[PDB]
């Protein structure tokens, strides 16, 4: 999971 | 927004759509390319091809279970492109590049047309 | 093999599947969550959820145009997860995390369950 | 395009  | 994003989600969805295609699950169309038949999901075909997008948004063609492609289309070229649609991987070779590019032009798959043009230019 | 791969292909396919969902094109099921209805593509739901994969591979349920979820399922939690299925983006917030995790557990979306558990653990 |  990432900060887009 | 303040959303979080799962990096591998799109790839995992496409992998599962290909598994459904391989097991013939919820395929709703057969694409006829001369003597050859290819089962697929209309939504994936539309998502990958300008030609299929136009065909399946048409009020009459959206309901057809069989679509016949132009007789000049090569079944192997279609097969390679159908595999690309469901995997992101293109089996481009000296022996098939001309058929793949011609099929990609007909199917309106601009990124495939682009890499074929570049690979051909390099060989000249 | 000796294939080449188009990096953005899976993301572009998912973007187009979401555009078809937004325009209600070739959606073949309505998911009923209490008073709320959500139109979707059975193939995308199966590709994202262990619960939908089980439902639509069932010889009788594969043909249903309406699926009613358990009354304990929160419509907002379902909406957030349906948006994630079609975009890879999860709108996870303090106000919805409990409903999102409960819905992800029911839908069998293990990566969502995992990030909810981690976000909750950090707040404890 | 890349070599996967
Ligand atoms: O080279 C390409 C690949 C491609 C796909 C599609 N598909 C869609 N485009 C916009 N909205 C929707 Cl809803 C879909 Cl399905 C249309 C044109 C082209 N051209
Ligand atoms: O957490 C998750 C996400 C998920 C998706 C699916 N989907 C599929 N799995 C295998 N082959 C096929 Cl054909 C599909 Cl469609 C099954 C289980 C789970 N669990
Ligand atoms: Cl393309
Ligand atoms: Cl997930």
């Amino acid at each position: 999971w990432v900060i887009p | 927004d303040s959303c979080i994003q799962f990096t591998r989600h799109a790839s995992d969805v496409l992998l599962n759509l290909n598994r459904l295609r391989s097991r013939d699950i919820l395929t709703d169309v057969v694409i006829v390319v001369s003597r050859e038949q290819f089962r697929a999901h209309k939504t994936v075909l539309m998502a990958c091809s300008g030609l299929f997008y136009s065909i399946f948004t048409d009020q009459l063609k959206c309901n057809l279970s069989v679509i016949n492609l132009d007789p000049e289309i090569n079944p192997e070229g279609f097969c390679i492109l159908l595999d690309f649609m469901y995997t992101s991987r293109l089996n481009l070779r000296e022996g098939n590049i001309m058929a793949v590019m011609a099929t990609a032009m007909y199917l309106q798959m601009e990124h495939v047309v682009d890499t074929c043009r570049k690979f051909i230019k390099a060989s000249e």
